Formats: C-alpha cells, structure tokens, sequence
C-alpha cells in the first residue's frame, strides 16, 4: 500500500543462522553460509570447511548476546567423505570429535540431537511468513 | 463458531475493505479506494474510524485478541487524531468561524488524505458541513468514553473547546450539509438542516462536561457547552422536525441524526413523525433516496454543470439514486430501539443489494442508479426498473463510509457489540429511562414539566431589605451572602473569555456574547468562590423599556417560564430576583410587592418557585467549576467585580413637521419655552440633526439634553418623550438581536419597517449592528419613533414566541409594522367616538397588553371589518392555507396573479413539494403587494373558497390565469348590486360594507366569492372524472 | 462465598432442598446468582415446591405458627417436623418478591400472575390501606383436611391490620412492588448498584462477570517472570527465558503476600470503637493478582504458591510447577475483575538447582509460549504489564498515630537408603543410649530420622545429641534429605517434628465449600 518491499537480500552470517526459526508452526533450522556456498574452490577442501566452522564458532562464542543458546546445524555431505566413500575425512572427523568433547573453536560446544535443543534456543517466530 | 472465528470474519472485511485504505500519514481514509483522487471527506473518515472502533469493542470481549483490539482501536484514534490535525492546521479558520460563522470562513471538510492539506477551495467545494465538526465531537466523546485516548495535551483540549464554541452557534449558521450541496437545487445555497443542528445538539449534550482525558483526567480537561446555545439548537431542531429544511420535507440525513449515531430527538412523537416520513417517502428496494428530487449521479444529471438550473429538479423525480447505507442505519436503529424485526426487514433488503469483493468480503454500493435507458420506465411506474450498483468492489471502488456501517450494523445485529458499547455516552435513552439525563430529560420525565425554580430574592441595599421585610418579603442583601458572590452575567462572560484561549493555535476564548437564563441559573465555582449570577432580565439598560416595572415583573415571569420549559439539567434552576431601590420607588411598589409575594407563595406564572436563603439554596447543589481561569500568563488571578451592596403633556404641542420646516434658532427658542419633555424631545431632536451632535444648547451639548430628557421622562413615566428621545438619539436594545433569533429559530421571519413604508425581511440571524441599520436607516426613514415601537414589539413578540408559541400560529412572516397598525386600529375601535389613545403615549406594558389582546383568537363578537383588519394585519392564515394554495396552483395551468405578483405553476410545481416551507414563503411573497390588510383577508378567503370549490368539485380546472383581485372585484360588485337593491348605499368602491358582511351567513362574503370562482371555472372544459363517473352524460 | 453458594445452590442448606428465603437472594434485593441455569433451577424448585394460593411456604415441613405446633416448647422434637406437612404457613410476601422479580426480569405476566394471587389475600385497614398478612395459617379444625388434600382448605390471615397488627416488612415490600409494577419507580432506581444484570448486559461487571461474558472463560493471565538474582536472570536468558530481577523493576515493589497482610492490618482500625483491622489471614491468588498502590509506591505481590515453607512439599519442583498451573487455572476460573490478572512467577536459584532445571525451564518456556495448563498467559516486563492497569489504592495506611508511614519490606535482589534399615518398632523397644549409638552409625537420613525421632519422644526436646539438641538434628536431617530428595526421611522427619502446612487449613475449606467433608485418620485406625 505504501510501496515498501521487504528487506534487501543480506547474507546471514553464523549469528543469524544459529537461532531456530518458527515458520508456519514448523521449526526451521538453517545451516551456516559457508556450507551452501559451494561455488568456489574453498568448499571442496574439507579442511577449509573445518576452518570456516572454527571461525564461525569463535565468532559465536563472543558475539552472541541473545536469549537462547545458539545452534549451528552442521550436515555432513557426501563431499565431506574421503575418496573411497566408506570413510569420512580425517579433518572433518577430528573437528566433530573435538566438538563432541566440548571444545572446538575457542568455544564450548555441546553436541546432541536437534530435538533436545528446542527448549534452550533462540526460537524466534517469523509471523510475517504465515499465509493471509 | 468460536467468537474468534465469528469476529475474524469482520476483521478480514475491515482490514481488506476499510483499514487497507487508511492513510499511513494523516490517518484519514480516502473517499476513492482506487484512484488518484486525494480527497478524504471528514464525515466518511469518522464513519470509517467508528467502524474500526466497533470491531475493537467486539474484540474486547476476547482476551486473546492477538493484537486486534489495539490495532482496530488505534486505527480509530489515528483517524480521529488525523481529523483533529486537519482542523488544528486550520485553526486560523476556527477563530474566524467563531467570530463570523460564514460559508467562506469554515473549517474545510475535504482534505488531502496523504498530507492533511486543504484540497478543494471554498469556490470548488461547499465546506460548511457542521454535521462533520459535530460528528467529530460526538465520536470523540463516544470513543474517549470507551477508553480510546484521542486528546493528548491541554492545547488539543482548547481546540476541542474552540470547536465547541463553533458548534454552539449552528442554529444561526446555515450550511451545505451531509450532502455537500445545500438544498435539492444545487444553487450553491446553504440552508439550516435539521441534520446538522441535530448532530450539534448531540455533540453539545455529549461533550458538556466530558473530561477529554477520560479516566486520566482532571478539572482542566473538561469541555463546557453553553446551556443557552444548546437550547437554541434544540429549539431550532424542533421547529424543523418532521422536516429537514426549507427545501426538504424529508431527507435521509435525518436518519443519521434521529438515530445512530446521534440519537438526537428527545420527543418520541417527532421521532415517529420524522422516521415515518423518511421511510415512507424515501425508502426504496435498493436503499433510501437521499432526498426526493435528488440529482446525484442520476442518468439525467449533466456531468459538466455543477449547479442544477431552475426546474431541472423535476427531471430527477423517480430517477433518484437510492443509497443502500440507509438500510444499515435502519438496522442499527432497530438494534438500539429493540425492534428485532426492523433489523430483519432491512437486513433482508440489504442482502440482495450487497455486492461482494473477489475474496467474498461484502461491498455496500454507495448508490444504485437507474440506468439511462430505463429512466422513463421508472418515472412512469416508480420501483419497476432494475438499478445498477455504483461500486461493485471488484471494480476497485468501495464506499468506505458504507463499509464501516456494515461492520457496525452487522456486529450490532449479531450481538458481537452492544448498543451500550457503541454509545458509551448514552445518546439513545430508552423511553422507560428518559428521566435524569442532563440537557435532555429532567427527573419529572419526558412529558411532565412542573419544575420548581429555586428563587432567591436579593436586595440592592440593607435599607431595601428592611423596607421589603416590613411589607412582607424577606430578601437578602448582597453582603449577607458573604462567601457567595452575586455577579452580573457580564462578569461570567468576562471569565468565559479565558476558556479555550490557546496562543499557540491563535485561539481566543468564548465569543463575548450574553450568558442567558439557563446559564445564569447555575451556581459556578470561579477562582475558589461560589458565584451565582443575576439573570440578564435584571441588567440595567439605556432602552426605555426598563423603566416599566410591569415589564420587569413580566420579564421575571417570562424568564422563569423559559427556565421551566427549557432547563433539563440536574439541579433546580437558581433564579436570583435582584431588587433595586428604583424598582420599589413610587407606585412601582405595589406591582413589585405582588410579584415578590407570589414568588414567596410559590407560584408566579404557572412556574412554581421556592424562595429561600441563597446559602441554603446553594448548599448541596451542583456547582460548575470553572477551572480554565487558573493563573494563566499573569501571575495574578483575573479581577472579577461582583454585585456589591449600594451602601447609602396631553399631546406634544410642538408638532415635528411644523417645527422642523423651521431651521430657526427658534427651535432653540421654544426649547426654553417647552415644559413638555415630548416637545423638548421633538424640538431638541430636530436639532440633533440640523445643528449637530454638539450644537451648543442653553443646557449644553444637544446630545446631553436629549439624553437628559429621555432619562427624565423615562422616570416621570412620560412615554411619548421616552420614545421621541430614544428614537432621536437612535436607541437600540441589546435584546432586539437575541429576540429576532427566537423568531428565526421558530421558523418565523421578522419584517421591520412601518405599514405603508419600506419593509425589510430578516430571514437569517443577524448582528446587532446590521439589525440597527435595518431599523433606523434602511426601513424607517420617515418617523424614527417607529423604530423604538418596532423594537418594543420584537422584545414582546420574542418572549411570546418562546413561552406561548401559539399566539403566533398561522403567522410565518411577522410584519412588526403591520402588527403596530393592528394595534393603532384596536385603539381606535376600543376608543369609540372618544379620540383613540396614541400607541406612542401608551406605557411599554400597555403596548404589550394591546399586542396580547390583538393576538388573542378573534372571537364571535367584533364587526367582521374589525376581525378582518386584525387578522389581515397580523397576516394570520387559516390552517393549511399554504397547502391549499398548492392545490390551487396544481389545478391552474397559468397561475394566480394577486396585487401585481404571480405564482406561476412552473418553476414552483417542478421545484417544490406541497408542504415545502419554501412554498409558504412564495405564497406569502405573492400576497406581499396587498397593501390593505382587510383586502389580504378577503384574498386569503377567496383562496380558501377556491380550495373548497376545487376540492369539493374535482372536475373544474382554471383555463386562464386566476386574477384574485378580479374575482374579489366581481364578488364586491355583486354584493354592491344586491345591497343596493336592499337600500341603495351611495358610497362607491367602498368595500367597508363587504368587509363587515360575515364570511358565512345568509348573503355573506363566502357566497359572492364562491359564485365568482364558479363562473370562472365553468367557463372552461369540465374534465369528465372517473372518481364519480357521470350518471347523466 | 461464590464457591459456597454455587456448591449449595439448587438448594438452601443441608436441611432444605428449597426455601423461600432463596427468593430474596436469587432476586430482589441481592440478585446474587450469576448463572441463569441455576437461577432457573433454584426459582423453579422454590415456585414448584413452595408456592401456595395464599403465599409461599417458607420451607417444607415448617412449623411456624402452625395449628399443630406447641406454643410453649421452643424446640421441635425429632419427627415432629412430619406433623407440619401440608399445614405449612404460607407467607403472602413471597408473592410480592415474585412481582418485584418480574419487574426486574422483564416478565410482565409474572407480575400479573402474582399480583392476581395477592389481591385476594391482601386485607385492608379501616382507612382502606392494604395489609399484607405475614402468614396464612390453616385453622386447627381444618388441619387434617389440608393434609389429606393439600390446597383445599381456607386459611385465616395472621394479621388483618384492623386488628392493629401489621407485618412491617410486608407493608414495605407492598410499596416497593406496587411502585415497581406501576412504573412509579424503575428497576434501575431501586438497584442503583446494578445487582440485576440483564443477560444481554452480563459482560463487564466486576467480581461477577468478565469481558468474555457469562459463559466464555479464556482469560489471558498477565505473567511476569521475576528472578531472585541477576545471576539467575542471566542464567535463565542463556537457556531461553527473559526474566527481570526485583531491582530492574525499580518503582514497582514486589512484596510477599504477608506484607500486604501487614498493610491490611491497618484497614478498619478504630480505637474509639475498639476495632482492630483486617484479620491476619493469607491474601490469596485473586488478591496477589492485583497491582496495589501502597504508600505512594506500586506493589505487585508474588503468589502464596511461591512462599517458602517448612513443609517438605516445597522441595518438589514438579509440585511447584503444578501449583503454578493450579494457581493460574484458579485465576482463570474465578477472576472476574476488570484488569487482566497479574501472576508474578518468582524464580529462586534453588528452583533451577540440579535437575529441577529441566522441569522449571519447560514451565517457564510454556509461560513464554502463552499457555500453561489451558490458561493462556502473556509473559512481559512488569513495567509494561502494570502500565495502564487498574491499581487498588490502599489509602487507609495514611500516617495514622505514628508520624511515620508503616515499614514494609519488599522482595529484594539476593545479591551474592533402599529402605531405612533401622525399623522404628525394633529400635524403639530399645530405650538405649544405643539409639544414640546407631545415630553415629546411620548414614541413612531415614534411619537417622527414625532413630533421632524415637528420641524426640523418650529423651526429650533437648536430650543432648552428639550433634546438639535433638530438635536441631531432626530439623537438620529433615532439611538435608529434603534437598537430597530422600523422601522417606523428609516424611519421617516432618512427622517426628510434627510438621503441619499452612495450606492444610485453607484446602480443608475447599472440601467444605464444595459440599465435601474430609476425614483425616488412617484406614483401620481412628478417623475424625
Ligand atoms: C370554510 C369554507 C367553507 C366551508 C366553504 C363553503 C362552501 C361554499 C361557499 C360552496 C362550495 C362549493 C363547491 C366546492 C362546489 C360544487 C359543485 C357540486 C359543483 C359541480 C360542478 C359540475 C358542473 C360538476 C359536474 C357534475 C357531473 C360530474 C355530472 C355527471
Ligand atoms: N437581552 C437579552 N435578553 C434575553 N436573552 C438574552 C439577551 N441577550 C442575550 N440573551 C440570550 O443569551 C444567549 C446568547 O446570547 P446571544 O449570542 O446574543 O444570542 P442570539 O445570537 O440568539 O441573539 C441566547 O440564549 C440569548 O437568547
Ligand atoms: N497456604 C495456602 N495455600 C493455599 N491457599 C491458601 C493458603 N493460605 C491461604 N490460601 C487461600 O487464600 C484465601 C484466603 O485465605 P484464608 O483467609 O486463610 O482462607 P480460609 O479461611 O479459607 O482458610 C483462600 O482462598 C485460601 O484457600
């Protein structure tokens, strides 16, 4: 009515893609920027992804000043496996095992099922996405 | 369905079809939903905000609103704090409109929806629609009462007060109205509309004493209405109430007034008389016609020409656009008035005419027009053709006012909002509850009126209290009531001048007018002291009428009777009868003691009174706390002065004419040899003209010697001098203008001017200074003693119109010069052979009894020459004269010519309706040139006879123009011939005999006239008629 | 009182299934019942079982001035009440109440039906003024005939007025009913306070009806999560709940209910009449749900559910979460005042300790979602919640005798075995200092409570223990196993130290207000 057109497309960093989102009554979790950006050589190197994940966790541990606890969804893709495919990259395993140990990226990390993290997360609700 | 689901249905319709359109900036809603028009009308936005508020009132019944109560309520505040903004920017105009209410000084009623700036100018649009300022105030009260906080600071309260000062004087400001055109004719003319005055009566009833801060409010946030100005609006609405105006005998704008939102009328018989005419003459299958002969968006209307030309209004008869909204108002009226079958009858009528938008949301088309191809078929059989909608919604066009009323009506009908919820201020008072509602109903109820006014006899001095006690009346001096301060009305007018004064918005304060008898009848708390005001009846004046004690006793009775008829506030009225030592001087003592004694008995004029000590009378009474005075700019409180104890010829020999042809210093010669204060006023009044304001007199400036002679004979009760003095010094009373409004508020029109001389017609409310030119310069240029007597009769007639309105029924144009003529004749008939007394020598009170006697229904006894001279001079018309003259014009092709005037069948039949007040004035204008008053009664009788012949005999119709003078001449000539055969009277062209003949009797006047009319009618075709088809033919 | 009237409503009392005294209550002057179905259930029984030709029987089996009643004996002896069945005196006044009820309730034909019934039974004084006889009794000679065919015999008036006897209450009701019926007074005029609320208007009347209406009840209680310490607010935020410490709401003062009970103790205190003030009882959940202005400050009170207590029930967080749900459900069912209720969920650092954290976070999270128990809630900052709300201004506190205002303390930020082996019976037959021996060899806080509870009896309140007065060691074991969630000990401890809760008495009244009777006592043992 007053010719306002939403929000400009801005890249959501780790901070934005660490809260859980309530979109149309179903919870949506979003992987970080560095995972879906597989258009340059950086994504092919699994060590790079480890390093990007470490940088994201270090940024999160320091810059999260939000109600809730941030939640990084880290899916292990087929490109994250080794050459044979029956084993996972060493770097990616090592990173995941360190996260399971509570520390990775200068940050204390709790790993667990995403269902457990609903009650202690920044479950923001996107009411503008409801139909009507 | 849950309430959430039931009301989500309305929120979808409100949000799509109303709140989508609300300006993001101003808050006002746009008149055109789709388009580049930027017009936001004031009335349509108010109705739109009311629609959102009605949904909020419904969502208040759900605790989990999901934000919808705040949004829908805050949308209403947005629209109402947006109309306030539009008005607040135009507050240079609110000041100008209070001082000079006029079509070109008004607050604009159409603004830019986007910016709030003025869009159309005074020439482009008729912005004087006081329905809008008045509905803004009714809705602001109804919404602030609901809990909606629209007024935020003291400056917004001062603007709402200044908006009130404007809405009070609506009775005297004619406007364009809800329909923006004025009358049925779009002549660019403003007229008083019951609808605009009715909404103003309602805004004023609602806003008197409303903390505009609501619950978060104090004494400094209250709005104060004038009980007297509100009365003047109540008086105007009731004297225009089965009707809407001089032009419209019914309009559908009366439905918004008589019932939601205002619920203004307080008479159940007028509500039914007004609604029944509106439903009967305006209802349609597709809606209610706005008014009969309406050209809005009619197929026959010219789009290019703004103004309909004379007789065009006929082309729109049966083609009238029908507005479906009026069905919604009738459904809201039914919910309020407990008729569960008027809601259904009109819901059933609306379900068919209601279009639906693409998403299913209902669209109330603004109007349903007859398509051009079908106009003649509708005109032939009205109600037969099918009319196309004006907006279907899918078009992108929505009537935002009608969309809002659907939400209000549908919610009210579905009981999702209550009548109480949308009328927080109780504008609808059910009959059983019409008892103690301020400004509307009094404890006694709607019908009973025996008010006991609380009189307090206050004496100017202790000397007078001790004198009055010896003679039987206990009075209290101003000092004996020490905490209570008795103030002249003018001191309250000074205090009120500080109400609404905002220097930021350039606003000034109450206009400086007189507070009247319904505002001096209140106890006020002004600056920490209790102030009771003496009535304006007790205010000293230059005019000579003050000297007659009998007129004071009558003004006291007249005021108390006004206070009884028109005081509907909670407390008993307080009338303070100030007694001045001058009032008891001489034989004024015996008349004053009888008034004072009746006030002690408890009845003076049918008005029961309780004289008692002011302290006891003021004790548990409601006091209006005037908190606006504060300290304001000056660190001192204003200085208010309060009444304080005043501690201790047979005929003029000099005739004007024979003594004015002389320019001599000899007039100054007789001045030394005239003991007559009437010869002196005539001699020392010739010289206020020829020698000048200060031509030296032996005594001193002439202006001082006439004021000495006027004042001296005023006391010596030498009334010829007092009237030559007043006239020569050109004295006008403050009350001439206030009374000329009684005539106007009551539908009467006053003409000032003598009989046989230049008359003038005050048809609209006018200023004291314009009225003064009309009486001393424009109308009376031959004798100015006439202006003093005419001023005397306007004061007398004005109270008679107010308290005994029917002594003036059958009178629409009150010709004061003609009424004075009737009185000079009554003095001659009463006088007998003995010379008739000079009306001018008669005392003001003797002139009032002569008037009251001439106005008394002429009874069997007087000569029919005297009955005729009095009735003709008073211009009394038999009941239905005006309706009967329509019937004569309808069955006369070429019209009626009387005294060189002509009522032609067209343009009048085409432009007017049978009971139109405009027609009564055209009949009165046609009979205007009848110089002789007895001839007017014979012409009024020919017209009454022509109506019986035409009505009794439906076959006969006039061929040529009816010359009423020729029909009268032929009747007198037959009478002349027949009486000659009896006794051969030799007087010729003397109609005295004819006038004396009784109307009905063996050979009376009515036979001669019937005969004449019948000879003329029978000289023309007799139309065979079907009501009683001929048996022998 | 609303709960009691409702529990007992179709009826009058344990004894009377209907009484005509219900008619003065259900309708003029009180107009008390707020349920239209109970009003009809109550009126219909009263009219059906109590109406008569000459009036309404006060109650069935009534012996007032009956012919069979003994004048000398004040008290009817058991089974006498049968002798008065059909002989019951019929009071014509109840016809006048039914006429007033009809004028109020818009039935223009219940006024006529009962006016028609009263015109015959109305005697007139010598000057023609109507006398409403108090009762119409069956004369003694006709008692058996009425009992055989009730409604057949003719009953003599009790007062004819000419006698010099007038029922002044009935004389007054004739004036009220006749004026109301003749429309010389209005229902609004004689019920200035609107006790009769017509159905269509039963919406926003305080203490009776709420915006939602008479039937709908989805109240949204205005929750405000208040945290004992900043530490707990920062901890709760990390886990998802924004709470506000008592200081963050600075102008607003959060008070224990007991501090309002102290303030109210100064209401109605007159020393001239010897009056003292509100009795010192607990304010409950419908009074701690209000915002109060006490001595110029805004006070919101934490509910009594959050009040610390000696009883061991407080330790179970699940019971706190349930008491929070139970309180909010009471606030929903029974709060009919204008504002939204304000529930303040005080969270104490003890509440989140250990695994109590997971249960508390789910309650706190549901309070954030807007529903806990079917009760919709709006958690928000107290300042926003208290903003346009109605505040009860407690102006009685004044300064009174002391030239100082009373001192009110407000919640402040707290700135930083498988089975008992020792059986009671085999270890109580022993009187030995050996119970004090095992006391040193019992790690069970249940064996200790059993061993150090035998001795609160046999050796005494202060028999010295290794630890100290026995009274101190059981209170240490009760408190210790209360935390270690060792519930056998907490119950042996509470019992041995004879612990009773403040709420036992307030709850035993729920049983009584609801028509239930509680028996305490074991199964197989003395009940009471
Ligand atoms: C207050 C004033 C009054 C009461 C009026 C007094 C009445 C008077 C003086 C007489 C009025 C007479 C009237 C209206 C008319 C008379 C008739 C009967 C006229 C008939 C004309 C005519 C030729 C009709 C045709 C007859 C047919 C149809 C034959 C088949
Ligand atoms: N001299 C007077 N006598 C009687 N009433 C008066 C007089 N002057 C003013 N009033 C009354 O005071 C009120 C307001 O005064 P004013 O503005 O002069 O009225 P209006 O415009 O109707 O003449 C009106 O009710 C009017 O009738
Ligand atoms: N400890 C408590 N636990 C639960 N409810 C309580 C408690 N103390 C008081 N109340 C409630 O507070 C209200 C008033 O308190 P009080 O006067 O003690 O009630 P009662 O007289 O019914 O015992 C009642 O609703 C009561 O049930």
């Amino acid at each position: 009515r007053m010719k306002l057109s939403g929000r400009p497309y801005r890249h959501m960093g780790v901070l934005g893609t660490s809260k859980l989102y309530d979109i149309r009554k179903t919870i949506f979790t979003f992987t970080p920027q560095f995972i879906d950006q597989q258009q340059f050589y950086l994504a092919l190197d699994n060590k790079m992804i480890v390093e990007m994940l470490r940088t994201d966790l270090s940024y999160l541990c320091s810059r999260w000043r939000m109600t809730g606890q941030p939640t990084i969804t880290f899916p292990i893709s087929h490109s994250m496996l080794d050459e044979d495919g029956t084993s996972l990259n060493s770097s990616i395993l090592a990173a995941l095992r360190k996260m399971q140990d509570g520390y990775f990226g200068g940050a204390r990390v709790q790993t667990g099922k995403l269902s457990e993290f609903l009650t202690t997360s920044c479950c923001t609700h996107l009411s503008f996405m409801d139909p009507g | 369905e849950t309430l959430w689901d039931k009301l989500d249905h309305y929120y979808r319709i409100v949000k799509s079809t109303l709140l989508l359109y609300q300006s993001p900036t101003t808050g006002l809603f746009p008149t055109k939903t789709c388009g580049g028009d930027q017009k936001a009308k004031i009335q349509d936005s108010l109705y739109c905000a009311a629609g959102a508020w009605a949904l909020a009132l419904a969502y208040r019944r759900i605790d989990d609103d999901k934000g919808r109560t705040h949004e829908l309520e805050h949308s209403a505040i947005k629209c109402m704090r947006g109309i306030l903004y539009c008005y607040m920017r135009q507050a240079d105009k609110v000041q100008q409109f209070k001082q000079d209410p006029r079509p070109t000084t008004c607050l604009h009623s159409v603004f830019n929806v986007h910016t709030g700036d003025e869009l159309l100018s005074y020439e482009e649009y008729g912005h004087l629609q006081i329905n809008a300022v008045s509905l803004y105030l009714l809705y602001l009260v109804e919404m602030i009462s609901s809990g909606l906080q629209i007024i935020y600071n003291t400056d917004e309260v001062s603007f709402i007060q200044n908006l009130v000062f404007c809405v009070e004087r609506v009775y005297r400001v004619p406007d364009f109205g809800v329909w923006e055109r004025g009358s049925k004719y779009n002549n660019g003319s403003t007229e008083l509309h019951s609808s605009s005055v009715g909404l103003a009566k309602a805004a004023l009833e609602a806003i008197n004493g409303f903390n505009l801060f609501g619950n978060q409010g104090c004494s400094w946030s209250v709005i104060f209405v004038d009980l007297d100005a509100h009365n003047r609006n109540r008086q105007t609405l009731c004297s225009l109430l089965p009707r809407e105006s001089r032009s419209h005998n019914t309009d559908a704008a009366l439905l918004p007034c008589i019932s939601y939102p205002a619920f203004a009328l307080d008479d159940e018989v007028l509500f039914s008389q007004t609604l029944d005419k509106v439903v009967r003459k305006l209802k349609g299958k597709y809606g209610f016609k706005r008014f009969l002969r309406d050209g809005y968006r009619t197929s026959l209307e010219d789009p290019n020409r703004c103004y309909y030309k004379p007789a065009e209004i006929k082309l729109f008869d049966g083609i009238e656009c029908e507005f479906p909204i009026f069905f919604l108002y009738m459904m809201i009226d039914g919910v309020f008035r407990g008729n569960p079958k008027q809601v259904q009858e009109y819901q059933d009528l609306l379900t068919p005419v209601l279009h639906h938008t693409t998403e299913g949301y209902p669209v109330v088309p603004k109007y349903y027009y007859v398509p051009a191809d079908f106009v003649e078929y509708e005109k032939n059989n009205p109600g037969s053709q099918k009319r196309f909608p004006s907006n279907c919604g899918r078009d992108g066009k929505l009537f935002l006012w009608g969309q809002a009323l659907y939400i209000i009506a549908k919610l009210l009908a579905d009981e999702l909002i209550s009548p109480k919820d949308i009328d927080p201020v109780q504008r609808y008072v059910p009959l059983k509850d019409q008892r103690n509602v301020s400004m509307r109903f009094s404890n006694q109820g709607p019908l009973e009126n025996d008010l006991v006014v609380h009189v307090a006899l206050i004496a100017e001095s202790q000397r007078l209290q001790v004198f009055l006690n010896t003679y039987g009346i206990q009075t209290q001096t101003p000092q004996q009531v020490e905490p209570i301060q008795i103030w002249p009305q003018q001191e309250l007018v000074k205090a009120y001048l500080q109400l609404g004064i905002n220097e930021k918005l350039g606003l000034s304060g109450r206009p400086d007018r007189p507070i009247g008898c319904l505002g001096t009848s209140k106890i006020y708390r002004i600056l920490g002291k209790t102030v009771v005001c003496y009535p304006i009846i007790f205010d000293l004046s230059d005019f000579y009428m003050s000297q007659d004690v009998f007129l004071l006793i009558d003004d006291i009775k007249n005021a108390l009777q006004f206070i009884k008829q028109y005081w509907k506030m909670h407390g008993r009225p307080l009338f303070l009868v100030l007694i001045r030592e001058d009032n008891i001087r001489g034989s004024r003592f015996n008349p004053i003691l009888d008034m004072l004694a009746a006030l002690k008995k408890g009845i003076i004029g049918g008005v029961k009174v309780h004289v008692d000590r002011l302290q006891t009378l003021i004790s548990g009474a409601v006091v209006e706390q005037l908190d606006f005075l504060r300290i304001s700019d000056t660190e001192e409180l204003p200085e208010f002065k309060s009444f304080e104890e005043l501690e201790p010829g047979q005929q003029p020999d000099v005739n004007i004419s024979e003594w004015k042809d002389k320019p001599t210093h000899e007039i100054l010669q007789k001045l030394n040899d005239c003991s007559c204060l009437a010869s002196q006023a005539i001699l020392l009044g010739i010289l206020l003209k020829r020698e000048g304001p200060n031509f030296i007199t032996k005594e001193g400036t002439v202006s001082d010697h006439i004021e000495r002679v006027y004042r001296r004979a005023g006391s010596q009760k030498l009334w010829l001098a007092v009237r030559y003095g007043a006239a020569f010094t050109q004295k006008f009373s403050s009350s001439i203008a206030p009374h000329i409004t009684t005539f106007l508020v009551h539908g009467k029109q006053v003409t000032l001017g003598a009989f046989g001389h230049e008359e003038e017609v005050i048809s609209n409310p006018l200023s004291p200074r314009v009225i003064q030119n009309i009486i001393y310069y424009k109308c009376n240029t031959h004798d100015e003693r006439e202006a003093v007597i005419q001023q005397e009769l306007v004061i007398h007639i004005g109270w008679i119109i107010s308290n005994n309105p029917e002594l003036f029924s059958g009178m629409l144009k009150i010709r004061i010069g003609w009424i004075i003529h009737a009185m000079e004749y009554e003095l001659q008939i009463r006088g007998g052979d003995k010379p008739a007394l000079d009306l001018y020598q008669l005392s003001p009170s003797e002139v009032k009894q002569l008037l009251l006697d001439i106005l008394q229904p002429q009874q069997n006894g007087r000569c029919w020459l005297n009955r005729r001279q009095i009735d003709g001079s008073l211009n009394r018309t038999p009941t239905g004269f005006y309706d009967r003259v329509w019937q004569i014009l309808e069955r006369t092709p070429n019209g009626i010519i009387v005294a060189g005037k002509h009522l032609p069948q067209q343009p009048t039949l085409s432009d007017m309706t049978m009971y139109e007040m405009n027609f009564s004035l055209l009949v009165e204008d046609t009979l205007g040139n009848i110089d002789q008053p007895q001839y007017r009664q014979i012409v009024v009788e020919l017209l009454m006879v022509v109506s019986i012949v035409l009505e009794r005999n439906p076959e006969l119709e006039f061929q040529d123009k009816v010359d009423l003078d020729r029909l009268v001449k032929e009747a007198f000539n037959e009478f002349q011939k027949d009486q000659s055969r009896l006794k051969e009277i030799e007087k010729q062209d003397d109609m005295t005999s004819f006038y004396n003949t009784p109307p009905l009797g063996k050979r009376g006047t009515c036979s001669y006239l019937t005969k004449a009319v019948m000879n003329l009618l029978l000289e023309g075709e007799v139309k065979p008629n079907n009501d009683d088809p001929c048996l022998i033919s």
